[PDB]
């Protein structure tokens, strides 16, 4: 195993600093370059530069030539990315990707918003045909994400959790349904496992009609 | 600085039919000490960090199934996907990496199938939601095909524009369907004023359009 870990996710403020931490493993890191890629929400990669890992030396892609600082700990086997005087454009996720062959972090997201961070509510979603639906709704959160699971992930045949949506009050919305056999509502239990990690919330709604 | 055009920006394949990607670089990227066109194909994934097809212009990557090859060379490439399958739904990158690194606008791929109606359900808001002040009501289109969908919401009759939101899936990677749900809000006090609730829903597969609805009160 070579990998390259990124650090987590980040909320923070217009004007504001952020250091995203990358750590490779598994091969002699003074020997492959370094690259940095942007992908803002919905559109492509774009290259941001590429750090010598022997000397420290960057190099700078044209649109990224102000408030961004690549440095190192070889001791750490560990590029990092500052980036400075934070603007909604940066919201994006952030990559590493060494030199030559497969290899790139798992990204790291960083939401630049005056918002702060809400925990969700979560409401039920109840009870047609032969099949009978039934859900959470969990609204008025942020930042994303919100992760769904049912009766504790022992339901996931018909399982349907939407991608969010932005409200005009600024806070996160999604849903998560399932659909079963109606003639098996009432012998069964229904319960959604919601988790909000950034407000620390965690929720298991039972739904029945 | 050598730039990336990338065609088609986007298109819809049956599974099993062939795919074919276009790169375009604005100056040679084959090395003329090595012959060796450097030029990496990309996969990317919802939520995924890219994945690594072909580099060199058509060496595979280890893994890689046999359907994807890549061929060309100095500024014309192309990334084939000889049977595509369910799952191949993705967006495509190439990139250059002989002068720095530029990537191209990505292929956004997605698969076509038999047109599937959708099952529609209609939810109520619940109790606990109307004492916070706020009335969702939601309607779910289930596993369907083709992605266009009318959904209208009508409150007595009332035609409702602007105060709904639609979510659609990804694409599924199996039977290659979605889902949709459509969320309209209401004030607590506007729910409590009216009685017929209802969404009415067209799409290709319903031989005529099909109503779910409720009374606020059953």
């Amino acid at each position: 195993q070579i990998q390259l870990v990124q650090s987590g996710p980040e909320l923070k403020k217009p004007g504001e600093t952020v250091k995203i931490s990358c750590k490779a493993s598994g091969y002699t890191f003074k020997n492959y370059g370094m690259n940095w890629v942007k992908q803002a929400p919905g559109k492509g990669l774009k290259w941001m530069g590429w750090i010598n890992t022997y000397t420290g030396q960057p190099i700078y892609a044209n649109d990224f030539k102000g408030r961004f600082a690549f440095s190192l700990e070889t001791s750490a086997s560990t590029a990092y990315l500052q980036i400075n005087n934070l603007k909604n454009e940066d919201t994006a996720t952030y990559f590493c990707a060494r030199d030559w062959g497969p290899y790139w972090g798992q990204g790291t997201l960083v939401i630049v918003s005056a918002a702060s961070t809400k925990g969700p509510s979560v409401f039920p979603l109840a009870p047609s045909g032969g099949t009978a639906a039934l859900g959470c709704l969990v609204k008025d959160y942020f930042p994303e994400p919100v992760t769904v699971s049912w009766n504790s992930g022992a339901l996931t045949s018909g399982v349907h959790t939407f991608p969010a949506v932005l409200q005009s009050s600024g806070l996160y919305s999604l849903s998560s349904v399932v659909t079963v056999p109606s003639s098996s509502l009432g012998t069964q239990t229904y319960i959604c496992n919601v988790n909000h990690k950034p407000s620390n919330t965690k929720v298991d709604k039972k739904v029945e009609p | 600085n050598i730039m990336m055009t990338q065609s088609p920006s986007s298109l819809a394949v049956s599974a099993g039919e062939k795919v074919t990607v276009n790169c375009k670089s604005s100056q040679s990227v084959l090395y003329s000490s090595n012959q060796m066109n450097y030029l990496a194909w990309y996969q990317q994934k919802p939520g995924q960090s890219p994945k690594l097809l072909i580099y060199w212009a058509s060496t595979r990557e280890s893994g890689v199934p046999d359907r994807f090859t890549g061929s060309g060379s100095g500024t014309d490439f192309t990334l084939t996907i000889s049977s595509v399958q369910t799952e191949d739904l993705a967006v495509y990158y190439c990139l250059q990496y002989l002068s720095s690194w530029t990537f191209g606008g990505g292929t956004k791929l997605e698969i076509k199938r038999t047109v599937a109606a959708p099952s529609v359900f209609i939810f109520p808001p619940s109790d606990e939601q109307l004492k916070s002040g706020t009335a969702s009501v939601v309607c779910l289109l289930n596993n369907f095909y083709p992605r266009e969908a009318k959904v209208q919401w009508k409150v007595d009759n009332a035609l409702q524009s602007g105060n709904s939101q639609e979510s659609v899936t990804e694409q599924d990677s199996k039977d290659s369907t979605y889902s949709l749900s459509s969320t309209l809000t209401l004030s607590k006090a506007d729910y409590e004023k009216h009685k017929v609730y209802a969404c009415e829903v067209t799409h290709q597969g319903l031989s005529s359009p099909v109503t779910k609805s409720f009374n606020r009160g059953e």
